[PDB]
């Protein structure tokens, strides 16, 4: 017998109570270090691992725009994880998870770009640099790649149900999900202002709502704020 | 350039 | 260059965010016991984010037995957060199994240093009698784990300070001044062990008063602790995050 | 045998 939620992990863009970074012509800081990491190394590193080398890349990241208040800016991500063993994708077997099916599992790539006004969210420039670069890895990875725009806070607690529920994860061995739009600590936006709340969102996938996903590594990649504030940085002593 | 999320 | 405001630190928990923590009255916490176990066995050869992963491993597996009562066959489950940016190989050269030194030769230049003598000072940070107007009760077998994790971090290298049954308030002037010593300025690494009841995002003192975990955090941070910069900076925190107990599924 | 943290 389970625990009600295990074998998951979290990536984050920003720590809590911070902001991310985005570039109106390259997309966000993370998706960016995230894509070129898992391309080049996921031959060989898992994903716990790696998701260490996106966390060196965004410590030494820092912003560029002269005038503004994002000058110098910095950021740093997390993951949070409780996985239980390895996570190599394979695109070692024995102290990891298996991860042999074709495809290598459902993905999802849920992007909130354009908002209705409804609340003062602005336009997330770059965000369709971040969707196709998502979509295109995850597709390389060799995963079926589901995607979803520009949704409200009830279409994406609907339709995220339905995708964990779909048949397909009783014959996969893993499952990935990525969130992008904005947030708050702890909750994202959909296009109407609305929050969704991420506990609610993992609640979705685990031992006892996604029987399908028992055991399997589910992979949650969030590019989202934490925070209202920029993080102005520290000079090294 | 910079813009936040 | 320059930094973030905070990186270099893993926090291991040992429950998730609004499950609570099983702790066997003799024995100590489910969580201490196998993070001792593994860290003493494997961090000769396993980098502790790994070491972290096979944690989980044994909390997913251990079950509850205490018949009658609300807690049979109740289940748990850790989780680490991780805001490293390398390998955090501890290197023992003894007390614990020492790693080989072809081992280091190969992973010492993929990792963070970690070859200063202490390895770091250590605090230890227990609170099981609690005399305060919520209801706490006594944490049986919280006195195993503080000797468990005292023994543990010395055989790893560290210069282990203690610190039992504290108020919310003497957690935040005393982690500070731990925070501050000047031993860090020279040391490679550092370690915090917080012991104690809790709730979501904060820990109790034993005057049932809360210190919210991110202003602990905070005070290892970039911009509070230079002598730290860069240095890996890990946390263990047993306490409760809920007040729930979690019956379990079945697997289908 | 078993208690909540």
């Amino acid at each position: 017998r389970l625990p009600t939620r295990s074998d998951m992990i979290c990536g984050y863009a920003c720590l809590k109570g911070t902001a991310a970074m985005r570039n109106t012509k390259r997309g966000s800081w993370y998706i960016e270090a995230l894509a070129q990491v898992f391309s080049e190394r996921a031959c060989d590193m898992h994903v716990a691992d790696m998701l260490v080398k996106v966390n060196a890349l965004i410590k030494d990241r820092e912003g560029y725009a002269p005038g503004t208040e994002f000058h110098r800016c910095k950021e740093m991500s997390e993951y949070c994880s409780t996985l239980c063993r390895h996570l190599y994708l394979f695109p070692h077997f024995q102290l990891a998870y298996r991860l042999q099916s074709r495809p290598r599992g459902l993905a999802l790539v849920l992007s909130n770009v354009h908002f209705t006004g409804e609340k003062e969210l602005e336009f997330r420039s770059g965000g369709d640099v971040d969707h196709s670069t998502l979509v295109t890895l995850f597709k390389l990875l060799g995963y079926d790649v589901h995607v979803l725009c520009d949704q409200t806070a009830q279409e994406m607690q609907e339709k995220l149900q339905n995708f964990a529920q779909l048949p397909a994860h009783r014959v996969t061995d893993s499952c990935i999900v990525a969130l992008l739009s904005h947030g708050v600590e702890g909750a994202i936006y959909g296009v109407d202002g609305k929050l969704l709340q991420l506990q609610e969102v993992f609640q979705l996938f685990d031992n006892a709502n996604c029987p399908s996903l028992q055991n399997k590594p589910k992979m949650f990649f969030i590019q989202a704020c934490r925070g209202d504030e920029t993080d102005r940085g520290v000079d090294q002593q | 350039a910079x813009v936040a999320x």
